[PDB]
């Protein structure tokens, strides 16, 4: 918006678990914040 | 008639404010120079907006004009300076009220009578409260060491309106420093000299005034452990202060304010030795120690500010001061910064990424967010102040304590921080007491007695982490074996 | 069940107050209590009746920690070490001089996901962050970044409480901390405290223990909205399952546009 | 010691860096952490 805005950086990827699900680290706005993704290969 | 409120600082206190006017039901506005990009007080208003994308950041903080843009922008009815930037200054003041804003402070008069030492000296006297003996007024013509000699007491010093000098001519060629200091650090350049006043308390009293002609003081706070130029902690009400001369204190500093009609909240500086008392400087703004007097009284000081800004009446529905004789302390409370200034090496701000950050909690703690969070990165630019930290109970002996445990039981990795000193300070039979004067640190050589603690923990992931990319010596290098349980008898 | 915890009471007569203690201290002191202890009681207009005993200290102790400045939990320590309420260690005021300065609220940070009916949820908390400021405490429960919570305790994450002159402010203070604490990774209960903290019926003071069965619009809730959020999940998504019609390759390095306004 | 212990898990280790310092991601008694490990290519 007019003086909102979203800051994304990334960390890392980790190689996936026995789910076959990546950890992303992100950190947005000030907060460190994982995300869960099934990987597809 | 606030209904969006612009704050023109940074850090903790810029959050501070942002939670004011939350409560308040008013929007929030944050500005950040480039080197805040990532500083977690934009993140916490609701909008935010770059000064400058061409601004030093040095300066980004302090520039007037785009500041006051940015808020035409945004329709702000309010700008809340903060402190230690534009908080002090009025053609700031001054233009906000010209662009139809309402700068959260007293008034320009307020502003101009203190913005000067000289003036606010002047102001002091004429309304009957005791002054520091010094320079009547500053001095330029050069030879301005050579004359105030041996007409006032032993004692003496340089200060600087905004060293020691204990004579014997060491007053002409410690003139030598000068030219670059009160030139680029302080205000209007001028320099007077000052009677010395030794093994000084340092009392300061919180008022506050509405716009309709009720002022009340919140009573004192204690700064007298600071290391040299800055305060190190505060506490309030003074430990070690006596009922009277707490009330001489306070009454005088409701007489100056009362004098010259003040309004919202300041500060009256004074400086205290054996049962006399004397006028330092007034605060026309809120102090970072604010916490403090928030926890001992239980008044919302900044909530006040933006309320009397919009008009509202001390005694009001919406402001609800106590009559002064019901506003009291209860219990004693304690505040110190947590910062990157390292203890171990001269107290260099440090710099760097916090990746792994703890706070505290429970009765008593109270923690105001600054620049410190997991993910943060820490800059050279601004002073580093990871968390305020403010305990409080009904003694002074559990306030401390409970402050050293909340020290103790924090983590922040990444950075180096002043935990260790601060613990040292909370820990001293020194301060416990409550007796300590400004001298506290000078005559206190086991305050740097700081030794860089043992952590099994990060040594042990120091190893595994070695071993693991690098192998271990002998061992045929591989991905470590997938071994058989086979369990322990016992 | 419990849910949020005023003291004091902001709808108790001066008398009341004073009856319904006057008797607390006179069960307490006829049986001779000793360390901690909540008589709980029930009021209905002028007349009032006891119901409980807690032999022990509360959950909810802290607003009375808060609105009086005493140590319940280290007085209890201190208490079975033998000693003094009124001596040294415990500085304990007199009865004459023992007061509630302002109003505290608390509440527990939970798990009840109030969609799926309050089943308390479980999981990895993936974010964390709490709040703070003008009176507000957290005592740190269940709830921290990579926490693992389980199904076999009853859910408490953060316990919340907030206090200010004003019962208003308190009011103010709680709600605000609610929107500001940011819980990933599980479902709290934090919709639904917004909703009771924001609501007139509680904000007035005159509330019954009816209070919220007969408050329709509590569960009023939309499932939070993210544009931070859902991002991510694109971001990361691309990333590693790449993007259908688009060279697999990484990222590829691209002039700096300059963009005239 | 007795009754004190490290739990200690290993979540990933980054790729070496511009002079081959790799950054190890841990958690730690309920406390994430990081160190730096010098490889050897
Ligand atoms: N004339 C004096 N005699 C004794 N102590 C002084 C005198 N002037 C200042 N001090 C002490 O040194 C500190 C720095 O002076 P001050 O002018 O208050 O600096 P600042 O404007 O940074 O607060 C003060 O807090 C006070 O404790």
């Amino acid at each position: 918006d007019k003086g909102k805005r979203l800051i994304i950086k990334l960390e890392t990827i980790s190689e996936p678990d026995e789910n076959g699900n990546r950890t992303i680290y992100y950190a947005m706005n000030g907060q460190a914040r994982r995300i869960y993704i099934k990987d597809e290969n | 008639q606030i209904k969006k409120l612009l704050v023109a600082n940074r850090g903790e206190i810029a959050i501070r404010i942002f939670r004011a006017a939350a409560e308040l039901d008013i929007s929030t506005v944050a500005i950040y120079s480039n080197e805040d990009k990532s500083s977690l007080h934009r993140y916490k208003a609701d909008e935010s907006y770059l000064v400058g994308s061409d601004l030093g950041p040095a300066e980004s903080y302090l520039n007037i004009e785009r500041i006051i843009d940015v808020a035409k922008q945004a329709n702000v009815d309010a700008i809340h300076p903060g402190y230690g930037f534009l908080s002090e200054n009025e053609q700031f003041a001054r233009r906000c009220a010209e662009e139809g804003i309402k700068f959260i402070g007293p008034h320009l008069e307020h502003l101009d009578m203190f913005g000067d030492k000289v003036k606010a000296r002047t102001t002091a006297i004429k309304a009957d409260l005791p002054v520091i003996p010094g320079t009547d007024g500053p001095i330029k013509s050069y030879e301005l060491a050579k004359e105030f000699a041996e007409e006032a007491g032993f004692p003496l010093m340089i200060k600087a309106t905004s060293r020691i000098v204990r004579e014997e001519s060491e007053l002409e060629d410690a003139f030598h420093r000068a030219k670059s200091e009160a030139e680029k650090s302080f205000g209007n350049s001028e320099v007077y000299i000052e009677r010395y006043i030794d093994n000084p308390k340092h009392i300061e009293v919180q008022v506050i005034g509405d716009e309709h002609g009720n002022i009340v003081h919140l009573f004192e706070r204690d700064c007298s452990v600071q290391r040299r130029h800055q305060k190190v902690v505060e506490v309030a009400p003074s430990v070690g202060l006596s009922p009277t001369l707490r009330q001489r204190i306070c009454d005088a500093a409701i007489q100056l304010m009362e004098n010259i009609k003040y309004v919202n909240a300041g500060t009256v500086e004074f400086l205290v030795s054996g049962d006399e008392f004397f006028f330092i400087e007034v605060n026309p703004r809120v102090q970072v120690e604010h916490t403090i007097t928030e926890m001992v009284t239980g008044i919302d000081i900044v909530k006040t500010q933006i309320l009397v800004a919009a008009g509202a009446d001390l005694f009001g529905e919406e402001i609800n001061m106590p009559q002064q004789k019901d506003i009291t302390t209860l219990g004693y409370a304690i505040q110190c910064r947590i910062t990157t200034e390292d203890p171990l090496n001269d107290f260099m701000p440090d710099t760097g990424t916090i990746i792994a950050y703890r706070s505290s909690g429970g009765f008593g703690v109270r923690l105001d967010a600054g620049d410190g969070f997991q993910g943060a990165e820490i800059s050279p630019y601004y002073d580093s102040l990871l968390v305020k930290l403010s305990t409080h109970a009904i003694s002074f002996k559990q306030a401390e304590e409970e402050m050293v445990r909340s020290l103790r039981e924090m983590r922040i990795r990444g950075v180096k921080t002043n935990i260790p000193f601060l613990i040292n300070v909370m820990k001293n039979k020194k301060f416990t007491s409550g007796d300590y004067t400004t001298k506290f640190i000078e005559e206190t050589p086991e305050l740097f007695d700081i030794q860089p603690s043992l952590d099994r923990g990060t040594k042990t992931l120091e190893y595994i982490g070695n071993v693991t990319i690098n192998g271990f010596p002998n061992v045929e290098k591989r991905p470590k074996p997938d071994y058989e349980l086979a369990s322990i008898p016992t």
